Parts: structure tokens; sequence; C-alpha cells
């Protein structure tokens, strides 16, 4: 941003990095209203349902 | 009236240690009908001494004669 030299020598290298399956696309869940359990009349369990 | 010891066997078996004519001790199985008949004779005044309520929990009601089947909503 500033374009100035950093006051410290920054350690930089090549590191093998792995992307894991824990993605936010499969983890975001939002429920307002919907299906309920027949026995307890309470909200169901799971993002799929 | 003489009394005899009562032995409790799990889960719901009751044994009465009665005495024979010759003095021998034998276990007599008390059927639930006999137990309920014995429990029916207890007056309401002695129920607080036994930890029971005369109007809420009679001793004879602990022996089931009518079984209430739950509604279909309870067992969908």
């Amino acid at each position: 941003i500033t374009g100035r030299r950093l006051e410290a020598d920054i350690f930089i290298g090549v590191i093998y990095y792995q992307r894991l399956h824990h993605m936010v696309a499969d983890k975001m869940h939002a429920r307002s209203r919907g299906p309920v359990q027949v026995l307890t009349k309470q909200p169901t369990e799971g993002r799929a349902r | 009236a003489p009394q005899f010891p009562i032995k409790f066997e799990r889960p719901t078996i009751y044994w009465e240690l009665r005495k024979d004519e010759e003095g021998n001790e034998y276990k007599h199985r008390m059927m639930p009908s006999e137990v309920r008949d014995r429990l029916e004779k207890i007056p309401d005044k002695d129920l607080p001494l036994l930890g029971l309520h005369p109007e809420k929990s009679r001793p004879e009601w602990m022996v089931l004669t009518v079984l209430p089947v739950p509604p279909v909503t309870m067992r969908p």
C-alpha cells in the first residue's frame, strides 16, 4: 500500500500447503422455519433436512 | 394374628415363608391377585404412616388391573 521498504527482513519460502475438505460452502446452515419432528413438534436435525 | 416373613425376589416375585403342620418352613408364592387383595384391606388412616396418600395413591393401585395404551401421537 505505502510502497516503502519494510523495516525488517521478512522470512519467505515455499511451503507445501494442502486444502482440506472442511469448506464453508458445505458448512453454512441457516434455518428460520420449516419441517418439524412428528413426535415432539420440534425442529429437525441436519442441514440436509 | 401371627405373621410370617415376606421375601422379595426380583423383579416382581414375592415369597411368604409359611410354616407347615410339622413345623417345616416352605416358600409360598404370592400371586398378584393375593397381593392386591392384601393391599385393599389397608385403611386410609395408616396410609400416611406408610408414605401413601388416601386420595392420591392407594396401595392397591400399585397392582395394575387396567393398562392404559398411549395415544397414537405418542407412538407415531
